[PDB]
RNA sequence: GUUUGACCUCAAAUCAGGUAGGAGUACCCGCUGAAAAGCGGAGGAAAAGAAACCAACCGGGAUUGCCUUAGUAACGGCGAGUGAAGCGGCAAAAGCUCAAAUUUGAAAUCUGGUACGGUGCCCGAGUUGUAAUUUGGAGAGGGCAACUUGUAAAGUGCCUUCGAAGAGUCGAGUUGUUUUGCAGCUCUAAGUGGGUGGUAAAUUCCAUCUAAAGCUAA
């Protein structure tokens, strides 16, 4: 038996989290996450996640987050 | 007092402090003759009372009491919805043809996601300047919220109307300065 | 070459000060908090070319008590994996001195490493590891600090040497080869010495010998 | 005292070795053709987070529990 | 399979001797004599003590 | 129900939102006394997930304390202050570099609305009086390290 | 610094309600 | 409209009704703590208690106590010596309640007062949510079928559509303490997620639960 905890996504969850992450804009270490993308790659931009951070799988989750923000901002 | 000393002096600091984009939002509001009139549309739609719902229950079963008594068939009810968790119930369906928000709400964080919502879903919002006035409305001392479905053919044009006009003088005027941040100038 | 140095979510303090001490020993080398997985490998190689570093060091520990280590060039097809045996830490008096951390290392063979390849293999990547360019801080003195490599075997006792004439200085690894393999983490299994038996057999044969005891009685 | 399942035991030293249970299941009660909340009522011990996974266990379980049904008389 | 990718590691290892005695090295030609009783770190320290002493002369020299 | 909203909300504190929340609130708390009365809760999604009922009977306090656990020390001021009523559990609500806030839910057993709904009589009983003295509470049982 | 918030998700308008519901018996019979 | 009124907040009551202390403290629960004392809190028991469990089996199935496991594993200038636990036999056995989606075709909820625990009437509390129903063992909506116990409540077969959960938390760095846990400061996530534990014929597998809320006799 598996606990529907475990089954998926529900669009409600995802259309949920969208919002909260528009409404509630970005961090300053998040602000600077970004311009240091921009700047010096996303090579520099793991490093600095991943030492705000404890690891590293959440580091590229935050760096891939953050650019599909960059993404779904600058081309719309 | 100290109670007033802290009053006067909250809506001070958070003028003085930049209030976030979010917030602001609130207090750029309906002006004076709109909420007149979107208050006058309500007043008709107000809900029954406890004493009136209780006067009509116990002639309802003194009309059963007769031997000889009565049975008939009755049409559905009208009147504004006005809890918040029921408020939002009706929004995710649709069923809002119009909702109103009051500024003033202590846990502002209670509200604070309503007009984006009403805003991605379209329904017609509207943010309301005082909950104490939503509570007159509604036989309560405050709502925070008030949400209207359904509006018989006798107001449904005046509605239909009043939603363009919300539309054109909330969405259009403010939507810009609702993009802004707000208060940061010292008191 | 530059050199990483990973440990696993296994922790033990006497297990601990080993890598601190490791740490010390190479400069070039570094003190990358923790991962998370004991599984997932190749992201380290990211880390690596993160880091720009030419030879990764991952350390696990699983169960508290058992000690794995790889060490891979990350671009690179070579990858060896070792068990680790019979530890001991700065704290006892079997050492009793100290040294300026990043003199150039001397290193030795107690072997000849030329006759078996993988031991050639074992022997070059070693050197590797623990070449240290001229890049190392405080390396202008020496303070004859060495280390050798010595298969009894086929467990290599590793230890490390001060001048009084000497004196023992650094840790003390009796350690032993698992298996070698071919990529930066993964590429297929090339090599693996039969000789090893990981201790999770061992409890496995205790363990089976003492079902068949209680069938017996 | 209220009526258990046989249940077989664990473990090397006891694989041999059958033992009295905790609950059957909602599934075992099922297949008596009762339900549980009603066998509760009748004396019957049932078990919700334990699982049929042995074939024969089951069945004996089941002509317990039928034997235990056959010898119960029930006052209205 | 085994000796075909060993050498390619071989390959992949990038140890020049453009550089002689910087990875400041000394390999021995026999193992360290080790009888199971006798205390085996013992046998080896004075062993790795003749060859450290051996590469301490190497520098020096050199 | 909107309740949701409020939980993933908080979910993100320090967004800009909530951290002027924190700060706005952080002060005007600072003006008040080091234990006081809230006519609401300021989360109620976490006071209904922690059990909260908004009827007679439920009292909401908000203690200060300087930075045994914190919390549970700021659950045990209003149980020495509050005698009569019966601490429910707390919650986390806002922080300083002096001190952190919290929010304690507390129910009175006199009140016959308590004293009935049998759903909620069970705390009318006194072996339940103080808990957070023993360490009952849901902090006290993490502290005393009390799990399977 | 500061910098005005981009709506680059809210323009996007969503044709559907998020919850597939079925409506209740109770909303259109006599209470 | 310089008026008046909606709220919110705060005071004041010789206003109504209740509630806390203190003694004792053999047993119990927390804090502190040396070479035990002390502090705080009950009760007839208390605590704990229905798995973010134990295991690797042909799997077990809340908690509690006794025998065994056992002076074993593990720990320890591996010295003094310290010192468990799975499982098994036995006693006694008990399971439940929230928080997540609307009743919106009618807050259906409840304190208090008053006239006769109940009933009526009236103030109030409450939509910033009291009731009914649902706690994953699913459950909800209806329709059909029969049953079984005033267009009353509940149980089962089939079709279709839906089917919502604990964040300054998890985790990570560092400091102190403890034998891994706990406490503080910086940081802080994710949802076919997360935690824990085995496993390779390794660009691995499958194994087991669902924390960050709560009650419960013996």
């Amino acid at each position: 038996k598996i606990s529907y905890k475990k089954g998926a996504a529900s669009n409600r969850t995802k259309f949920v989290r969208s919002l909260v992450r528009e409404i509630a804009g970005l961090s300053p270490y998040e602000r600077r996450l970004i311009d240091l993308i921009r700047n010096s790659g996303e090579k520099r931009a793991r490093k600095v996640a991943k030492k705000r951070l404890g690891s590293f799988t959440r580091a590229k989750a935050k760096v891939e987050e953050m650019n599909n923000i960059i993404a779904a901002s600058r081309r719309h | 007092p100290e109670y007033v000393r802290v009053q006067r002096q909250k809506k001070i600091l958070s003028i003085r402090l930049k209030v976030p984009p979010t917030i602001a939002q609130f207090q750029y509001t309906l002006d004076r003759n709109t909420a007149a009139e979107t208050f006058k549309l309500f007043n008709k739609y107000r809900p029954e009372t406890a004493a009136e719902k209780k006067e009509r229950l116990t002639k309802e079963a003194a009309a059963v009491a007769e031997g000889k008594s009565k049975q008939d068939a009755s049409p559905k009810p009208y009147a504004v919805k006005y809890g918040l968790n029921h408020v939002v119930a009706l929004i995710e369906n649709k069923k809002a043809k119009l909702v109103l928000i009051a500024n003033d709400v202590d846990p502002i964080e209670l509200v604070v996601f309503l007009p984006a919502l009403c805003k991605k879903m379209g329904v017609p919002y509207a943010i309301v300047k005082g909950k104490a006035r939503l509570g007159t409305l509604v036989n309560q001392k405050t709502s925070a919220v008030a949400a209207l479905t359904e509006v018989r053919a006798e107001d449904e044009a005046a509605l239909a109307k009043l939603v363009s006009t919300i539309d054109a003088n909330f969405a259009d005027k403010y939507d810009e300065v609702k993009k802004h941040w707000g208060g940061g100038i010292l008191g | 070459q530059r050199t990483l140095l990973i440990s696993s979510r296994g922790v033990n303090y006497r297990h601990r000060h080993l890598i601190q001490d490791l740490s010390g020993l190479l400069p070039h080398s570094r003190k990358e908090p923790k991962l998370d997985t004991k599984k997932d490998l190749q992201q380290l190689n990211e880390i690596a070319e993160l880091y720009n570093c030419n030879n990764v060091l991952f350390f696990e520990a699983r169960k508290h008590q058992d000690l794995y280590l790889w060490l891979s060039k990350p671009p690179n097809g070579p990858t060896i994996k070792f068990y680790i045996q019979n530890l001991h830490t700065m704290d006892e008096l079997n050492f009793t001195g100290n040294c300026l951390k990043g003199s150039r290392p001397v290193l030795s063979f107690d072997q000849r490493f030329e006759s078996s390849p993988h031991y050639q293999l074992i022997k070059e990547l070693l050197v590797h590891n623990f070449g240290v360019p001229p890049n190392a801080r405080k390396s202008k003195p020496f303070i004859d600090h060495v280390m050798s490599f010595s298969i009894v075997d086929d467990k290599i006792w590793v230890r490390t040497y001060e001048i009084s004439s000497l004196v023992e200085i650094g840790p003390r690894f009796v350690m032993t080869v698992i298996l070698i393999l071919e990529g930066s983490f993964g590429g297929p299994k090339i090599y693996e010495n039969k000789q090893y038996v990981s201790p999770n057999v061992v409890r496995a044969q205790i363990k089976q010998q003492a079902a068949e005891e209680a069938k017996s009685r | 005292d209220l009526l258990r399942p046989v249940v077989r035991a664990p473990t090397v030293k006891y694989n041999r070795k059958v033992r009295a249970g905790r609950g059957f299941t909602l599934a075992e009660v099922k297949a008596a053709g009762l339900t549980a909340a009603y066998a509760r009522t009748i004396g019957i011990a049932v078990d919700h987070r334990r699982q049929n996974r042995n074939q024969e266990i089951f069945d004996a379980n089941v002509q317990r529990l039928k034997e235990y049904q056959s010898k119960i008389i029930v006052f209205p | 399979n085994n000796t075909k990718a060993m050498k390619h590691a071989l390959e992949r290892v990038q140890l020049p001797w453009k550089k002689h005695s910087f990875q400041e090295h000394q390999s021995v030609t026999s193992e360290t004599n080790t009888d199971e009783h006798i205390k085996d770190i013992y046998d080896d320290t004075e062993r790795e003590l003749a060859f450290y002493k051996q590469s301490l002369d190497a520098v020096l020299v050199a | 129900g909107a309740y949701k909203y409020l939980e993933e909300l908080q979910r993100k504190k320090q967004s800009d939102v909530l951290r002027f929340l924190q700060r706005v609130r952080v002060w005007e708390y600072r003006q008040k006394n080091v234990i006081h009365r809230a006519a609401r809760p300021t989360r109620p999604d976490k006071a209904r997930r922690l059990g909260y009922k908004a009827k007679q009977g439920f009292v909401i306090y908000r203690v200060r304390v300087r930075r045994r656990s914190l919390r549970a020390t700021a659950e045990e001021r209003v149980g020495r202050r509050a005698a009569n009523l019966r601490v429910l559990n707390s919650y986390w609500v806002n922080q300083d570099s002096t001190y952190k806030y919290f929010e304690v839910i507390l129910v009175d057993p006199q009140h016959k609305a308590i004293r009935r709904d049998a759903r909620y009589n069970w705390i009318c009983d006194p072996v339940h009086k103080h808990r957070e003295a023993r360490g009952l509470t849901a902090t006290g049982k993490k502290s005393r390290g009390i799990n399977k | 610094p500061y910098e005005p918030l981009i709506d680059w998700f809210t323009r996007h308008e969503e044709v559907m309600p998020l919850t597939a519901v079925p409506e209740p018996k109770r909303r259109f019979v006599p209470s």
